[PDB]
């Protein structure tokens, strides 16, 4: 939920550390 | 898991914990839950956190944190996970993040994006470019 959604933010983040 | 990713989470970490402790609490947490624009009771409070306790204690502690943070960094079968990011970035409640909500939680968080940043960000789901993430682009970007 909450430092969970802290790990989905890093992720989705990290997603647009791509091209 | 690569230490890079290892090393990201100690910041996430330090944020969420406020005592030096080095365990999440509920109080710590709530009062981040708080400056999102939102007041949640005692019942709100452990729904929360029930949904990362796996051993019933009602606190996110260590092994949960492995386990759940597994559930999320590889995340590629988003059920309720969607709504759980999708709830922290979208304020308002309309299911459209954009620059607007993403920009506070950003600064929530204390991240290192400036205004720029965020707008930037925005367009990697954003696939129509109407400066706005919708639940389809939200989901073809975490699952896919
Ligand atoms: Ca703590
Ligand atoms: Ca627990
Ligand atoms: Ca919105
Ligand atoms: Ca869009």
């Amino acid at each position: 939920m909450d430092c969970l959604c802290i790990v989905t933010t890093k992720k989705y983040r990290y997603q647009d550390e791509d091209t | 898991l690569t230490e890079e990713q290892i090393a990201e989470f100690k910041e996430a970490f330090s944020l969420f914990d406020k005592d030096g402790d080095g365990t999440i609490t509920t109080k710590e947490l709530g009062t981040v839950m708080r400056s999102l624009g939102q007041n949640p009771t005692e019942a709100e409070l452990q729904d929360m956190i029930n949904e990362v306790d796996a051993d019933g204690n009602g606190t996110i502690d260590f092994p949960e944190f492995l386990t759940m943070m597994a559930r999320k960094m590889k995340d590629t079968d988003s059920e309720e996970e969607i709504r759980e990011a999708f709830r922290v970035f979208d304020k308002d409640g309309n299911g459209y993040i954009s620059a607007a909500e993403l920009r506070h939680v950003m600064t929530n968080l204390g991240e290192k994006l400036t205004d720029e940043e965020v707008d930037e960000m925005i367009r990697e789901a954003d696939i129509d470019g109407d400066g706005q993430v919708n639940y389809e682009e939200f989901v073809q970007m975490m699952t896919a």
